[PDB]
């Protein structure tokens, strides 16, 4: 009976258990020791994989019972490799396919992967053109600098027939500190010997890394098989300048521009402009998705005195001034300062923490502490002072609490109209697309694991790019190296440092006698592929985030926007102490007087135009002092946009129920 | 004064260009050295000063306009500089001469409007700049608090002031970081710093400079590793990784998004004028002419083969073989391959010229010169046929072999004719080539101005090491231009900044104030690049994308 197996595989908890097991198995894979093959940690982790590879084995058979696509074959491939593993290095490398099994489970991951593949397909035209341009420039560079990059170990011999034997080296230019060194006639690490080398060198140049060194190496190039001369041909830099301008500045900015325009055109599928344009679709909706708020006005005027004292413009400006002063006093502590200077700093810090504690106690007294912590800003500054107030007696661990007092400046970032909303919009957009960054995370994971398995045995020295701070011996360190290469710091230098002829650290179980074996020719393709993939994925994520909130980026503040409606709501709340729906019509005239001309009425007499317009337009025939929040705000929105005549008012309801989303029975009184 | 408008304003512009050339020729020798060229150029500069004063006093009628304001400010500061030089940092007062090339934009309104548009497109980025300022200040204060004066302890020898290794790195501050363990080495304080004292967090200015260096993704790993050596190993990675992600990745997203949303505003506004229609109307009649030029002429005035399907693929095979022959040369190539290459070139040149003469005398001589696709093919064929006789005759030209292979290499483009997508963008690029050239010329002028300023400031001043010679200097105009380009691309600009700082003393003294030259050049130079090459792409890709929509629907 293959229906119970179907119930089990389709059960609510089984899919989640499989997904968490997949991610746990990947985490176990990313915790193996790359150097010490005979290590205790790997033995425990190998035991973990035995159970993990059995659950994945018992679920493919269980799924196969009820069935008789290409993703299922991949799942069998991963399980097959583990069983066959039980040479072996290739299977170990192929073991990194564990995270790919989670693509078919999460819908968001599948969607973002499909979108990435579509983006790759639609942009293949530009890649071919720029590849052909790089090929042409590589051929030209081969013709220009074929074999001219050779140089001797000492800059005194300028041909191979002279670069033989030993020579005296003067360390650091000192004439009294000589040392004997060999003469080697060696080629450059990046040269233009054949087409492949030229393409690699031009790729490194186009990544804007290490290109000045190649430029000044090519300027000095004399001849076919002779050494360089200082500034032999400066005019040869025209080749590099032209290549950079054509490829890295033009053909790379056209890449991002094409991605941007493709995303913008694809997102313009909203062909519902039968009656409303983009502006109406952006403005009317905020009328529907609105909820009124109250002012939290307190009682007991004896307590309201402090509330009146605190909530004022002079108080806020004074606190601005003292926060700037505290920042200035914080950011003038130098090195080897005087004892009197340090004492003055301590006293001033005491004064500032005391005045901020006075602020806290006054605000908590005046602002009804039950709701004081409701706001995010008020809670944020409370943690700052509490951490700061405990350090006053500790001046005669502690360093962590010092950083708290720096954070008071962050509150000053939300004191401007536009810099706060820009941040709000982009962090909201980032939160709206969490699966796009998961592709970057998976790429980093896969490449870090491959780097562990390939270059994890390269010895760490002090004069090389594989040093104590930069190697593949640990997952945080491999990930840091990949992040550094993504930034493009010295990625080609590490790539060169990962070639086969490298010394191995004396901890791996290698064959005695041979120690210059670790490293592989896989390094070149590894690093080039990682750079290209990471650059493309970063561009894709950036453009997706930009396009997610594109209305704000093209807001056109002159016409209208949600800021006008928010100002309307905030000003209205002054005349509406509570959000209990219906409001009083007594001070509506003064309320509209307070509003800006784009939404309210201008500086002219309201009795001539505003009073006529308020009553002339159709309003719900409710009581004298009863009218809902929507019945006013949506009416004002419809007054501001696509004004009509009388008789066709029900066309608004028709548009709301047809073009706009479901009314959800909120327009029963809005029908009038 | 008297009416003199059309000859005067172009003669003065030629004078500006000549002054630019004269300023470019000057060589900034070190330590007050000179030659005859500067001796003549001082008198040339005198004559330019008198002519500028004469033409300024001629038109005074004038000061309220900003451009004329700068125009006479340059003249008066030059006069004061001449007076002070004769009556003797007086030589540095001539740095205002670098702004004379900027006067050339006032003489060309077509470029003045472009400069005005670029400048006006900067206001929306002020919020992002302010956010960057807060981020830099906050991270500078955090660095000052966390680690101040900790990168001051390298390992010297036993009872000596000589450092052990030639690339020193700090020891642990309190037994947590790197420990220098060599034959005889104990490490104590008294070290100057990693970059000579320029990269450290022991001051607010130093912290701000280090944070600005790290936020541009240039040398942040060096600072991270130095702090790993000096302080512990667990805190410093949190500081620098977060600073790079928030300070650079997030901000680069801020700028790119705002710029993209600004280009669309002007794209959807000029569209209402009908600019796309002008391109569409011009392109819509190009397909109506090709048919109305062959069909109307094919009646009474070899054409079966050239329009076949086998001929195109045969030509494709030939050009593939040409590319294979070109991309097979290498250092120490076998002696049997050179002869193969030089006979394949000859035979394939003969075959290509036979094909070209067949094509020319099969459809029409006057119907192919108009089209630009085949216009350079004749030049390529003529150059190829000229190269053979030139080489084989009594003209060796050893470098001439490598310059004539490029025109033969350009033949690969014969495969990219029938695309309908590449050519669609090329049409818009050729339509907007005038704006493209204007933007490129403005960028070139900006680079020239900053190269001249760098020549004036750091000319002949990088000779302070006495142990090595620097390659990225400002010694003469080509080298200054290359250095400015390198700083513009953002590759090792921090090294040039450190050299410029040391050229004016060191980390101490008032020499650090010159760091604003490289801070301004990077910020202002990179803004122009993102407003020139990105604007060319965006406003010429939406034009091509919209053409396809019109072309596909009309098809
Ligand atoms: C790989 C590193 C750099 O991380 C990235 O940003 C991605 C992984 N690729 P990318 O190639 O990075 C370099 C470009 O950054 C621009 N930049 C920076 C600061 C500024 O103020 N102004 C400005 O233009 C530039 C200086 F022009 C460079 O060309 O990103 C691009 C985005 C858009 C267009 C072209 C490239
Ligand atoms: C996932 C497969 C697509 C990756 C890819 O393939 C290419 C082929 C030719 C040209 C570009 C690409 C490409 C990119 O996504 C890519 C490559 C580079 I190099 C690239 O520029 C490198 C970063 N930058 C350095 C400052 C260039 C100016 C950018 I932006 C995108
Ligand atoms: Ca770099």
């Amino acid at each position: 009976i293959r229906v119970g197996c179907h119930k089990l595989i389709n059960h609510h908890i089984f899919t989640n258990l499989i997904l968490v097991f997949i991610m746990l198995s990947s985490a176990a894979l990313a915790a193996e020791d790359p150097i010490r093959s005979h290590s205790f940690r790997n033995t425990i982790l190998g035991y973990f994989d035995y159970a993990f590879t059995a659950i994945f084995t018992v679920e493919i058979l269980l799924k196969m019972t009820t069935f008789g696509n290409y993703f299922n074959l991949l799942d069998m491939l991963v399980v097959g490799v583990s069983l066959v593993s039980f040479v072996v290095k290739i299977l170990r490398v192929l073991r990194v396919l564990r995270p790919l099994r989670a693509i078919n489970r999460a819908k968001g991951l599948k969607h973002v992967v499909q979108c990435v593949f579509v983006a790759i397909r639609t942009i293949g035209n530009i890649m071919i053109v720029t590849t052909l341009l790089q090929f042409m420039f590589a051929c030209i560079g081969v013709q220009l600098f074929k074999g001219k990059f050779y140089r001797c170990t000492d800059e005194a011999k300028s041909n191979p027939e002279e670069c033989r034997g030993l020579f005296i080296l003067y360390k650091d230019g000192d004439v009294d500190s000589p040392v004997v060194r060999e003469r080697i006639w060696q080629n450059s690490d990046f040269n233009f010997d054949n087409v492949l080398s030229a393409m690699m060198a031009l790729f490194t140049v186009s990544t804007f890394e290490g290109w000045p060194a190649l430029l000044y190496k090519a300027i000095d190039s004399n001849g076919e098989n002779i050494g360089p001369i200082y500034n032999h041909r400066v005019e040869i830099s025209i080749f590099f300048i032209i290549y950079i301008i054509i490829v890295a500045f033009f053909m790379m900015n056209i890449f991002v521009g094409f991605v941007i325009v493709t995303f913008q055109e694809q997102g313009e599928k909203e062909y519902k402009n039968c009656e409303l344009d983009k502006n109406q679709r952006q403005c009317v909706e905020y009328a529907l998705k609105a909820r009124p708020l109250r002012r939290y006005i307190p009682k007991n005027p004896y307590q309201y005195k402090f509330w009146y004292v605190v909530n004022s413009s002079p108080f806020e400006y004074m606190m601005f001034v003292l926060i700037m002063l505290n920042t200035l006093c914080l950011a003038m502590q130098h090195y080897e300062q005087s004892k009197m200077f340090n004492d003055a700093m301590d006293i001033l810090n005491m004064v500032f923490t005391g005045v901020f504690t006075v602020e806290m106690v006054l605000k908590v007294i005046a602002f009804k502490p039950k709701g004081y912590f409701s706001d995010a800003w008020n809670t944020f500054d409370s943690l700052i002072v509490i951490g700061s107030i405990i350090d006053v007696a500790l001046s005669e661990s502690i360093t962590f609490f010092r950083l708290f007092r720096v954070m008071r400046l962050v509150k000053l970032l939300s004191r401007g109209e536009g810099i706060r909303t820009l941040l709000w919009t982009f962090i909201k957009s980032f939160q709206a697309l969490p699966y796009v960054a998961l592709l970057i995370a998976m790429l980093f994971f896969i490449y870090a694991v491959i780097g562990m398995q390939m270059f994890g045995k390269v010895a760490m020295r002090d004069n090389n790019q594989i040093n104590r701070n930069n190697n593949f011996q640990t997952f945080p360190q491999a990930v840091l190296l990949l992040f550094r290469c993504a930034t493009g710091e010295a990625w080609q230098e590490i790539m060169l440092a990962c070639l086969p002829g490298k010394l191995c650290d004396p901890e791996s179980d290698y064959n005695p006698g041979e120690e210059y074996t670790c490293g592989s020719n896989f390094a070149i393709v590894y690093f080039i592929s990682f750079y290209m993939l990471c650059a493309f994925l970063i561009i894709n994520l950036f453009v997706a985030v930009i396009m997610d909130n594109f209305d704000y980026l093209t807001r056109d503040w002159s016409i209208l926007g949600p800021h006008h409606l928010d100002e309307f709501k905030r000003i209205w709340s002054e005349y509406d102490p509570e959000a209990k729906g219906r409001i009083k019509h007594l001070d509506v005239v003064t309320l509209l007087r307070r509003i800006q001309p784009p939404l309210g009425f201008g500086k002219l007499c309201p009795h001539r135009v505003a009073c006529k317009r308020l009553v002339a337009m159709n309003m719900p025939l409710n009581s004298d002092g009863t009218v809902m929040f929507n019945a006013t705000l949506f009416a004002l929105v419809r007054t501001a946009l696509k004004i009509k005549t009388e008789g066709n008012l029900e066309q608004a309801n028709e548009e709301l129920r047809a073009v706009i989303k479901k009314i959800w029975k909120k327009t029963s009184m809005k029908l009038l | 004064s008297i009416v003199e408008w059309k000859p005067f304003d172009i003669f003065i512009l030629l004078a500006i260009f000549a002054n630019c050339v004269a300023l470019a020729i000057y060589i900034p020798f070190p330590e007050d050295d000179s030659n005859s060229t500067n001796h003549n150029l001082e008198k040339v500069e005198y004559a330019f000063l008198i002519i500028f004063t004469v033409e300024t006093f001629l038109k005074i009628i004038y000061v309220r306009n900003g451009w004329n304001l700068l125009d006479f400010v340059i003249v008066i500061v030059g006069l004061f500089s001449v007076i002070l030089e004769q009556l003797t940092d007086v030589k540095a007062l001539r740095a205002f001469r670098v702004l004379r090339p900027l006067r050339l934009v006032s003489g060309v309104p077509s470029l003045q409007v472009v400069l005005n548009s670029i400048i006006k497109a900067m206001v929306p980025l002020l919020h992002i700049a302010l956010l960057v300022l807060f981020v830099i200040i906050i991270y500078a204060i955090i660095g000052l608090e966390l680690f101040i004066g900790k990168m001051h302890k390298t390992c010297f020898f036993a009872d000596s002031d000589i450092v052990a290794e030639e690339d020193p790195a700090p020891c642990a501050f309190s037994g947590n970081g790197r420990q220098c363990t060599a034959n005889g080495t104990e490490c104590r304080s008294g070290w100057v710093g990693p970059n000579g004292g320029i990269t450290n967090f022991d001051n607010f200015a130093f912290a701000m400079l280090t944070v600005f260096q790290c936020i541009t993704m240039e040398g942040w790993t060096d600072v991270l590793y130095w702090m790993n050596d000096a302080m512990g190993f667990e805190l410093p990675w949190v500081y620098f990784v977060s600073l790079v992600i928030f300070g650079s990745f997030f901000v680069l997203n801020l700028v790119l998004g705002v710029l993209s949303g600004e280009f669309s505003k002007e794209r959807e506004k000029a569209k209402a004028r009908g600019d796309f229609q002008k391109l569409r109307e011009k392109q819509q009649l190009e397909e109506d002419l090709k048919g109305y030029l062959d069909w109307i002429t094919q009646a009474e005035d070899c054409r079966a083969a050239v329009k076949s399907v086998t001929f195109y693929w045969l030509v494709i095979v030939l050009v593939f073989l040409n590319t294979l022959t070109i991309s097979s040369e290498h250092y120490n190539q076998p002696d049997w391959l050179t002869q193969i290459q030089d006979i394949a070139n000859k035979v394939l040149l003969a075959l290509f010229t036979c094909e070209m003469l067949v094509k020319m005398y099969s459809l029409g001589l006057q119907a192919y010169f108009v089209s630009l696709f085949n216009r350079f093919d004749c030049f390529v064929v003529c150059g190829g046929i000229t190269e053979t006789i030139l080489v084989e005759l009594e003209i060796m030209s050893p470098l001439g072999i490598s310059v004539f292979r490029c025109v033969r290499l350009l033949r690969i483009f014969k495969v990219t004719r029938h695309w309908t997508s590449l050519s669609n963008l090329v049409a818009s690029l050729l339509n907007s080539m005038k704006s493209i050239a204007s933007l490129l010329l403005l960028l070139f002028l900006f680079i020239i101005i900053f190269s001249l300023l760098g020549m004036q400031l750091f000319g002949g001043k990088f000779n302070f090491d006495e142990t090595q010679t620097k390659r990225s200097t400002f010694d003469n105009f080509p080298q200054a231009l290359l250095t400015v380009f390198q700083i513009l691309t953002g590759e090792d600009w921090n090294a040039v900044m450190y050299d410029g700082i040391m050229a004016y003393g060191g980390p101490s003294s008032s020499g650090m104030i010159v760091c604003i030259y490289f801070i301004i050049l990077f910020i202002c130079g990179n803004y122009i690049l993102l407003n020139v090459f990105l604007a060319i792409a965006v406003d010429n890709l939406a034009d091509a994308e919209s053409l396809n929509t019109a072309q596909k629907e009309e098809a």
